[PDB]
């Protein structure tokens, strides 16, 4: 039987919070330092020379990988 | 792929045009070094020192 009318109260409250990283977030990606790139040489079959900026040369890349490039003041 | 790490990050630098302010560029007889820049070295010693 019902004796009662009623108005239901509830404690939603929030207080504590917990979030947890999902694991994406310290998965690695590449970085690269990045500078300015003076100069490109390439050679497979035959060499090829692109001078961009012509100034002393503080830095100096070689790369073997399919192709030789050596990439100046890169 | 272990590859995938040697790919380009950056789009690497065009060939638009033309070769830079005195190459080295060889007509009939000419005895021209890639490597030595055309106008530093011509300019004197006693100018730019050793």
């Amino acid at each position: 039987m019902f004796l009662i009318h009623f108005v239901h109260y509830k404690t939603i409250l929030q207080k504590y919070t917990f979030k947890f990283k999902h694991i994406f977030l310290s998965i690695d990606k590449y970085n690269s330092l990045f500078f300015n790139i003076s100069g490109i040489l390439i050679w497979l079959n035959i060499i090829h020379i692109n001078i961009i900026l012509i100034k002393y040369s503080f830095f100096i890349l070689i790369n073997n990988f399919e192709y030789l490039i050596i990439l100046i003041s890169t | 792929y272990y590859w995938s790490r040697y790919r380009m990050p950056t789009q690497m630098p065009k060939f638009d045009g033309p070769a830079p302010v005195a190459a080295p560029q060889s007509m009939n007889s000419t005895k021209t070094n890639e490597f030595i820049d055309p106008i530093d070295d011509k300019f004197p010693m006693s100018i730019r020192g050793p």
